């Protein structure tokens, strides 16, 4: 769960923040715990202080939060950081990482989704499916 | 030359293929 | 949303999920290589096109493909 | 995708043999291949004949040679045809 | 003669070309002294310039009605010198140009680095390899003719059709 | 002649300015005594 | 979201992409969704129906447009001194100048100069007067609501066509041969010689009196009889001044050749033997396949048939009667590939031959036809090839065309490509040598060291044709030759006779400049060939993305992996062939117009000696004719070329506009919308109202196209002003 | 006021020796617009053997700074301390460079 009341790393604001768009179509928070009190490059441009202890930032996109995540991961060995979406209505949508574990290790219980079983040049001609939906994979 | 009334003519069956052409026009936009 | 794919030829070296931006691929448990894994693509919703993971993916012609389909909020990066 | 149509009769005329069968010669599937040669030899005479007559054209120019000028490209396909008859046991 | 045109030597408009190239020169000599640097170069402009109008004018050269010299490129003998046997000499140049360059292709791919044999050259046996090339038709015939200039179709890559 | 001079000197850029201006200097010395060659003399 | 209803996907775009791409795909009914074959067929007939009926209006209100605004009747009295009206002009932006320059053509309105040339052709066959142009614009306007009402109904249940209708392709082979194009030139013939010849005659024919007048006085009887000689009898004296009975013959089909000696166009009878024997050589083609009654040809077998037994071909052509019957596309390219080459063939063959009378003295009508028909050309070859790679790209089914002729056209692709590109080198390499040889030589003051091929196959082939200019003395041009006594008695004079007096674009005489040039049209040809057919080849993968089938026609890149991606697709091949298809258009009217602009003013000898070096064309017919071009307004007036004078810089600022959306590219532009963005939802006053559709960047794709419509507008508009204003100062 | 200034001829080779146009002065050369000159006018330089020794005085400078680079990396490299002085480097090149060159020119 996506605790609100974690106190934010000290910034002095910018011009690179979120819009209208993240209080009305979906907004992104990114949780994470410091070791100590230090300076970081924000993903919008702009450098803040992280606090000591744990700290909740707010993005519009998912992707400015995966690289601040790269970016603590890579600069201050910090690997414990968790990504929500979060919609008007309340409803937080835990994201990353999804099951606890990151992606790139394997976990029992993941399922393949999109995975096709044959190479990539036995894929069909569009001729076999043109005016029918049958998939070009097969 | 050419008098009002042939222009007039030649306006009214402008609007008749004006006419004709929104019923195709609707017709393929199904 | 943009459609990913992962073909056989996978042999599972997990640089296509590292490379990823958007977190969109992930390993799963397979037989088919040495590795024991194979990539797949539960969260193509998040997906902006990049392909930066088909940049990563080191075997001859790509193992991961990914084909741009319909655009949304998410897929066109919009900030707005 | 659908069905592509043909006319009622059309058959599989592709050949990688010697010759053709006879069927793409349409109606004269039947003729001999000695009736093709001798029709084409006769064709030849004929065209290049009314031909001949009908170079220094004028303003009144026969009609028969006209018409039988049109045997002088008619021998080509006979020939071919006496060929193709020749080889197919005809 | 050809086409309707006439030979330099007897064209009253490639005099005309000649005269006005000579006065142009007398022009600007005419404002040097005599022993002057300028004047002798000049001087020498116009030798050149009536040397090559009177060789142009003695080569059975034809000329348009511009005054031009016109090419004659259909294939006969009589200015067989005009197109067919300088483009030989180019066709002697450009086959000898290549064989040798395909000759130090088969050689840098027996080395033991051949992108090293490729930007930096093996220069005596480049310089062998230019000296091969006086006889490059037989012997580029002869390599084709062993299967050693063509390879097949199923050992060259392709795309997916 | 030290050897990795020479290696220097046979490289691709070197070699190819010195060969396309020996070139170019067979071009400029034949044009400069047999000039004004618009055809083969017969 | 709703406007894109036949795309579900593009429906849900929350951007501005939304709006270009739905009018970008509108009309690609293939690609919508849930589309079936035979719902697909019906659309593009009633499509059809409608284009038919956008002609049948255009040409009804040029029609009308002279019947109201023009000069016509003024015209056919005076054709050579009397300048043809277009339209009228209301603009009220004018000022009083511009409505006193304007003021042309024995008019008292401001009146724009037809370059159209529909007054020579209107006036050639047959109408004099405003009152036929508007009865013949009404009947076009009735015959648009016809076919409008035909694109209805044939929509409508209980008359949709099925699959097997539109795919019967002996049926309608008969019908469109024998029919559309065999009934309509035996119809032609006979509007020529029952009232387009009268009428030439100065005799009236009409609707009220063509059934009393006969075409000839002996009547049909000659022609039920079998003496059809008497109708070659008595022909039109050199004497006869068009459309007055005053040295007038009685002859209505003639093979006399060359030209009217007044007129300076073909005979009006040559023209109707001409459409006659079109007819009848089109409806004994029309009778050829079998449609219902046992007799005639099947289109299958004479494919499937024509194998070559050596085996060089492979299978043959087997499979190709159901790929072709199967794919739009690959019929689109094939009949786009052919109207492209007969409307070259229009343009050459109008200029060379031309049938309206007087319009080989108006000079501006005759360049506005040329270049207008050769930009077409371009436009229908390029499409040709482009529909043929989306045949590739969708149609192709490798399965059901094994060894056939298109599979090895597949297998031998690379050596295609590869020998087209050294011909396009090899053409490149040496005109550009040559031009810049003849350039360095002229420029050092020696241009008798200029290199001047004589271009002896084509004067070969004039002197072939009669032309005595050269001294070949071979075929017609030899008093002796086969040739030459068996045409002596039919065609001959005439055509010696036109072929032989310079006063005509008859087989113009040619020299190293038309060497060259030609030499830089083959160049630019193959070089558009070869970006074209490398497109068409590799639509379907390559080396560096061998599943480009599974991506489409057309598609922004593969990303920056494996070396970088840009425009790898098929499409992006058509992009970069319309710049040198631009390019080769744009030598062949620069080379037509500067000739012919020099053998009009009897300087002939300025294009002999200036077009063997660039320099020569950029002073002597870009600089010299620019002058009345950029005079059309200045500060001490303005004239009638004062539009153009508009236009021409009009081209030089979108052409220029079109750059930019091809030099620069999309993320910079992205990032300034976003800064936008943030400015609008910032700003106090503004931010109460906010858009619908969220500002984005114009895609790769899009934005390549915008830069071509920009970059092409400015081409066609450029050359356009230039030319029609150049001829206009020039010689009206 | 009439001889137009040139510094630049060509050899004769394939015609290109028209381009060495009647600049004026008894002299054919391709004309010079560098305002080289002009310079040597305002710097007092009457003759051309002025000119030839400030050309050798130029090849003696690129030879001194050629070798002062070989000397400079090759042979005695300065440290990091010694280019990270912003304060000294202002001061030489403000009162060194500008002023004493300035002082010079003035002189
Ligand atoms: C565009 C087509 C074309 C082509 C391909 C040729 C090709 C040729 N012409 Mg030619 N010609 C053409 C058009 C053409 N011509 C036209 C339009 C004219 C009329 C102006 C002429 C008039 C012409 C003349 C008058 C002559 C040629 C000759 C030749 C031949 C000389 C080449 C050679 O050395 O072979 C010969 C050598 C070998 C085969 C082997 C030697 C090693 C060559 C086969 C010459 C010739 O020999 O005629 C056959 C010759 O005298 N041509
Ligand atoms: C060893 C030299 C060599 C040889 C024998 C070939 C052979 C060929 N090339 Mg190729 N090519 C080469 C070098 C070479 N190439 C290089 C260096 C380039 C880069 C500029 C190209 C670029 C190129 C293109 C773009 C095309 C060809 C084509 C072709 C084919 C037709 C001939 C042609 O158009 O030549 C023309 C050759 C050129 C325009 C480039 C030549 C560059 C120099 C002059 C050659 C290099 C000489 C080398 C430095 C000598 C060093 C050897 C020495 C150490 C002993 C043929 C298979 C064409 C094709 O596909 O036709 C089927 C084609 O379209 N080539
Ligand atoms: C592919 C095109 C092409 C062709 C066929 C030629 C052919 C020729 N040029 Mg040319 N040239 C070209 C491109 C071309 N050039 C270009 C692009 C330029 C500009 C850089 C020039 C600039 C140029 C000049 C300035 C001169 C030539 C000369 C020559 C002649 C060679 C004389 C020679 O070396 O005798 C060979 C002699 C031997 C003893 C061997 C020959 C007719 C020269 C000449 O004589 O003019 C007629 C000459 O002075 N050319
Ligand atoms: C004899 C009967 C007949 C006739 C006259 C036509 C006529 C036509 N059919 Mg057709 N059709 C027929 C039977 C017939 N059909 C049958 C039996 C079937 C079923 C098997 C079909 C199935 C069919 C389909 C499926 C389609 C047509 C279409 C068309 C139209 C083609 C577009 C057009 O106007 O081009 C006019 C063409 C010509 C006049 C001839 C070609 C002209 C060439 C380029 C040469 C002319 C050059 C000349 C010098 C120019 C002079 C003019 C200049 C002065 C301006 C045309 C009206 C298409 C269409 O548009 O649908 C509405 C279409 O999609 N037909
Ligand atoms: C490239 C052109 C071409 C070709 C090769 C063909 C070929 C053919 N067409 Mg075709 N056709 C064409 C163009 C062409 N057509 C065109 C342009 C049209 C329309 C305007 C048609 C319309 C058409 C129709 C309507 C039909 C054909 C048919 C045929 C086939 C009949 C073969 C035949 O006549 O043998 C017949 C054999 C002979 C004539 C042999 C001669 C018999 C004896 C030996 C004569 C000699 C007797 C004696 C020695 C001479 C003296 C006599 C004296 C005593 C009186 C044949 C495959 C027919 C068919 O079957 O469809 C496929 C058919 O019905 N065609
Ligand atoms: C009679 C000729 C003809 C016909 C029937 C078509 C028809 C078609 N073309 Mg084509 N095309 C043509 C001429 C033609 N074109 C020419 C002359 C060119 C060269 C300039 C092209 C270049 C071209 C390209 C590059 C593409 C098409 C595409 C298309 C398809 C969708 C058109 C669309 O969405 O535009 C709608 C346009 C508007 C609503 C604007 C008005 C459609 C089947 C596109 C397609 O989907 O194919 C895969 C495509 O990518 N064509
Ligand atoms: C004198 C001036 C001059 C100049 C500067 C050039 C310059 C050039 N020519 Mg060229 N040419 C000239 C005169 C000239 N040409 C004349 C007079 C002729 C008529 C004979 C030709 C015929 C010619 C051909 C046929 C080709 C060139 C090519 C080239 C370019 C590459 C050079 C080359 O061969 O690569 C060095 C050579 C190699 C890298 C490989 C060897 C390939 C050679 C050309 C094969 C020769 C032997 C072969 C069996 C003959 C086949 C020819 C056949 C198709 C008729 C280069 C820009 C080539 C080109 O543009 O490529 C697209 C080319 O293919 N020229
Ligand atoms: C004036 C402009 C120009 C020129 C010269 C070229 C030249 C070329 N384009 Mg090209 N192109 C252009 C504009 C131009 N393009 C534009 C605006 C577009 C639209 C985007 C395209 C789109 C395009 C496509 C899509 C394709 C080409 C291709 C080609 C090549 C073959 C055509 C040809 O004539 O070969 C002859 C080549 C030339 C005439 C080039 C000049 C050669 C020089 C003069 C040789 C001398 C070099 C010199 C010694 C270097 C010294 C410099 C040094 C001192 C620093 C050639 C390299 C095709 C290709 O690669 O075919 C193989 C191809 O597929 N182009
Ligand atoms: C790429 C794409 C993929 C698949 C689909 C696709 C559409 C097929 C394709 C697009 C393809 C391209 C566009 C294909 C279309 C291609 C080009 C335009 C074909 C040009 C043909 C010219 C013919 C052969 C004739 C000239 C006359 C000859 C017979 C004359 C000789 C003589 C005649 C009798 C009279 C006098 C003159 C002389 C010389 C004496
Ligand atoms: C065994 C079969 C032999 C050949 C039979 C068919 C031959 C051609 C028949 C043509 C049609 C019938 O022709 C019949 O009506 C024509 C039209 O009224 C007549 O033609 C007459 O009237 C025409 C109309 O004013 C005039 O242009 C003609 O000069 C005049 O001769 C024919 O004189 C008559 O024979
Ligand atoms: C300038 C530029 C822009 C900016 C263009 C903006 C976004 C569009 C401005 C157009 C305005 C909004 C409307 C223009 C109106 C047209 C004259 C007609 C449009 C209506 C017809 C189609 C009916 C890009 O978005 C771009 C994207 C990718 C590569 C290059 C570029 C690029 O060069
Ligand atoms: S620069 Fe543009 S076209 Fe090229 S690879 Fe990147 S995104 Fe694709």
């Amino acid at each position: 769960t996506l605790n609100l009341q974690i106190p934010s790393p000290t910034f002095e604001g910018s011009t690179g923040g979120w819009l209208r768009a993240a209080e009305v179509e979906e907004k992104y928070a990114i949780t994470w715990t410091s070791p100590k009190e230090q300076v970081f490059e924000m993903p919008t441009g702009g450098a803040a202080i992280m606090r000591q202890g744990e700290n909740l930032l707010y993005l519009a996109r998912k992707e400015q939060c995966l690289a601040l995540a790269t970016q603590v991961k890579n600069s201050f060995k910090i690997t414990d950081y968790k990504v929500y979406r979060i919609f008007p209505s309340g409803e937080v949508q835990y994201l990353h990482p999804k099951d606890g574990v990151f992606p790139e290790k394997v976990n029992a219980g993941r399922v393949g989704v999109g995975n096709v079983s044959h190479s990539i040049g036995k894929n069909l001609n569009p001729a076999q499916i043109k005016f029918t939906s049958k998939s070009f994979n097969g | 030359m050419i008098s009002d009334t042939q222009i007039f003519i030649a306006l009214i069956l402008a609007l008749v293929s004006l006419v004709l052409a929104i019923r195709l026009g609707r017709a393929l936009y199904q | 949303s943009h459609s990913v794919k992962v073909y056989d030829t996978c042999i599972g070296c997990t640089q296509c999920v590292r490379a990823c931006p958007c977190d969109v691929l992930e390993m799963v448990s397979w037989d088919g290589c040495k590795a024991g894994q194979i990539a797949s693509a539960p969260r193509t919703e998040d997906c902006i096109g990049c392909k930066r993971c088909e940049t990563a993916c080191p075997t001859d012609f790509l193992s991961v493909r990914v084909y741009l389909g319909g655009e949304t909020t998410r897929s066109m990066g919009l900030a707005y | 995708y659908s069905p592509v149509p043909s006319p009622e009769g059309t058959k599989e005329v592709y050949w990688e043999t010697k010759a053709p069968s006879s069927d793409v010669l349409g109606i004269g599937a039947g003729v001999s291949s000695g009736n093709f040669a001798a029709s084409s030899v006769v064709a030849l005479m004929i065209g290049g004949f009314c031909t001949g007559q009908v170079i220094p054209l004028t303003s009144d120019p026969n009609p028969l040679f006209l018409i039988g000028s049109f045997l002088l490209p008619y021998s080509w396909a006979l020939h071919v045809a006496a060929w193709i008859q020749k080889n197919n046991g005809k | 003669d050809v086409a309707g045109l006439t030979p330099c030597g007897e064209s009253k408009e490639f005099a005309r070309r000649l005269d006005g190239s000579v006065k142009k020169l007398q022009t600007r000599l005419k404002k040097y002294e005599a022993g002057t640097p300028p004047a002798l170069a000049l001087q020498k402009q116009i030798d050149k310039t009536k040397n090559r109008f009177d060789r142009y004018g003695k080569a059975g050269l034809l000329c348009g009605t511009d005054g031009l010299p016109h090419l004659i490129a259909d294939g006969r003998w009589s200015h067989s010198g005009e197109f067919v046997i300088p483009g030989l000499f180019f066709l002697y140049v450009a086959g000898w140009i290549g064989w040798v360059g395909r000759s130090y292709v088969l050689f840098a791919r027996t080395a033991d680095k051949p992108t090293e044999k490729e930007i930096i050259i093996d220069v005596p046996v480049a310089l062998s390899f230019v000296s091969t090339g006086f006889i490059w038709p037989f012997s580029a015939f002869k390599e084709f003719t062993s299967g050693n200039l063509i390879v097949p179709a199923d050992e060259i890559t392709v795309s997916p059709r | 002649m030290d050897s990795n001079f020479l290696k220097y000197l046979s490289t691709a850029p070197v070699l190819f300015t010195v060969w396309l201006s020996f070139t170019a200097s067979f071009i400029i010395e034949a044009n400069r005594f047999f000039p004004d060659m618009l055809y083969f003399p017969m | 979201t709703k406007f894109p209803k036949f795309s579900q996907a593009l429906a849900q775009d929350p951007a501005t992409r939304r709006i270009w791409y739905g009018l970008a795909t509108a009309h690609d009914l293939e690609s919508h969704d849930g589309m079936t074959e035979e719902n697909l067929y019906q659309k593009i007939f009633a499509s059809h129906f409608g284009h038919l009926a956008v002609i049948f209006l255009w040409t009804s209100g040029n029609l009308f447009h002279l019947a109201w605004q023009g000069n016509f009747e003024q015209w056919v009295l005076n054709p050579l001194k009397v300048k043809p009206i277009a339209h009228a002009i209301w603009d009220p932006h004018f000022g009083q100048p511009a409505v006193k320059a304007f003021t042309k053509g024995g008019v008292s309105y401001p009146v724009n100069i037809a370059t159209s040339g529909v007054y020579h052709w209107w006036y050639t066959i047959g109408m004099r007067s405003n009152t036929d142009l508007y009865a013949g614009s009404l009947f076009l306007l009735f015959l648009a609501g016809v076919f409008l009402f035909a694109g209805w109904l044939h929509l409508q249940p209980k008359f949709r066509p099925g699959l097997s209708w539109f795919k019967n392709n002996e049926s309608r082979l008969n019908h469109h041969l024998s029919g559309l194009f065999g009934f309509s030139s035996l119809a032609w013939s006979a509007h020529l010689i029952h009232v387009a010849i009268p009428e030439a005659r100065g005799q009236h024919v009409g609707w009220d009196n063509f059934t009393k007048v006969a075409p000839h006085p002996a009547g049909l009887q000659p022609f039920f009889s079998g003496n059809w000689g008497v109708y070659a009898a008595a022909p039109d004296t050199t004497n006869h001044i068009f459309g007055t009975s005053e040295g007038a013959g009685t002859a209505i089909l003639t093979f006399l050749g060359g030209f009217h000696p007044q007129t300076q166009a073909l005979w009006l009878t040559d023209i109707a033997h001409h459409h006659l024997a079109i007819g009848v050589v089109f409806i004994f083609a029309g009778h050829m396949y079998r449609t219902n009654w046992g007799i005639g040809h099947s289109l299958k077998e004479i494919l499937d048939a024509h194998r070559p037994p050596g085996g060089r071909l492979g299978a043959g052509h087997k499979g190709i009667f159901e790929t072709l019957t199967n794919s739009l596309h690959f019929q689109l390219g094939l009949a786009l590939a052919s109207l492209g080459v007969i409307t070259s063939l229009v343009a050459q063959h109008m200029y060379a031959l031309p049938s309206y009378a007087f319009i080989a003295k108006d000079y501006v009508t005759q360049s506005a036809l040329y270049t207008h028909h050769q930009y077409i050309a371009g436009f229908l070859m390029v499409g040709a090839f482009a529909h043929g790679a989306i045949f590739f790209v969708r149609d192709y089914d490798p399965e059901q065309n094994k060894n056939n002729v298109l599979a090895r056209i597949l297998d031998h692709k690379e050596a295609i490509i590869s020998h087209l590109s050294w011909v396009s080198l090899f053409l490149g390499f040496h005109t550009l040598g040559i031009y810049v040889h003849n350039d360095v030589v002229v420029a050092f003051g020696t241009p008798e060291k200029q290199i001047l091929v004589e271009p002896v196959f084509a004067q070969w082939i004039q002197a072939s044709s009669g032309k005595a200019l050269y001294g070949f003395d071979v075929f017609l041009s030899s008093s002796n030759s086969v040739a030459t006594n068996a045409s002596s008695n039919i065609w001959l004079p005439g055509w010696l006779e036109a072929i032989n007096s310079g006063k005509n674009s008859l087989f113009l005489p040619i020299g190293p400049g038309d060497f060259l040039i030609h030499h830089a049209i083959a160049l630019a040809l193959h070089t558009t060939t070869l970006i074209l057919v490398k497109g068409a080849l590799d639509a379907r993968g390559s080396k560096l993305m061998p599943d480009k089938k599974d991506f489409g026609y057309s598609f922004p890149c593969d990303g920056p992996g494996r070396g970088g991606t840009c425009d790898i697709s098929a499409w992006d091949a058509f992009y970069l062939s319309m710049f040198w298809m631009l390019n080769t258009i744009g030598w062949v009217t620069f080379y037509w117009h500067w000739k012919h602009v020099t053998i009009w003013q009897g300087n002939a000898g300025q294009f002999n000696e200036s077009s063997t070096y660039i320099m020569g064309w950029l002073r002597d017919y870009l600089w010299l004719n620019s002058s009345p071009l950029i005079n059309g307004y200045n500060p001490f007036g303005m004239n009638s070329l004062s539009v153009w004078s508009w236009m021409f810089l009009f081209g030089h600022l979108i052409w220029a506009t079109g750059f930019m959306f091809l030099i620069s590219w999309r993320g910079y532009w992205q990032e300034l919308i976003e800064t936008l963005v943030w400015a609008h939802e910032r700003t106090p006053l503004a931010n109460l109202v906010r858009w619908k559709d969220k500002p984005v960047a114009l895609s790769i794709v899009q934005a390549r196209l915008v830069g071509l419509i920009h970059f092409t507008a400015g081409y066609i508009f450029t050359y356009a002003a230039f030319v029609i204003a150049s001829t206009t100062g020039k010689f009206g | 006021t009439a001889v137009k200034p040139s510094a630049q001829v060509v050899w004769p080779i394939v015609g290109q020796e028209i381009l060495n146009g009647d600049v004026g002065g008894g002299f054919q050369g391709v004309q010079v617009t560098s305002g080289f000159f002009q310079i040597w006018r305002a710097s007092g330089i009457t003759s051309e053997v002025e000119l030839y020794w400030c050309a050798l005085a130029g090849l003696l400078m690129s030879g001194l700074m050629i070798f002062a680079g070989w000397f400079h990396y090759h042979k005695a490299a300065p440290k990091l301390e010694w280019f990270q002085n912003a304060e000294s480097m202002l001061n030489h090149h403000l009162s060194g460079l500008l002023g004493l060159g300035c002082l010079s020119w003035a002189g």
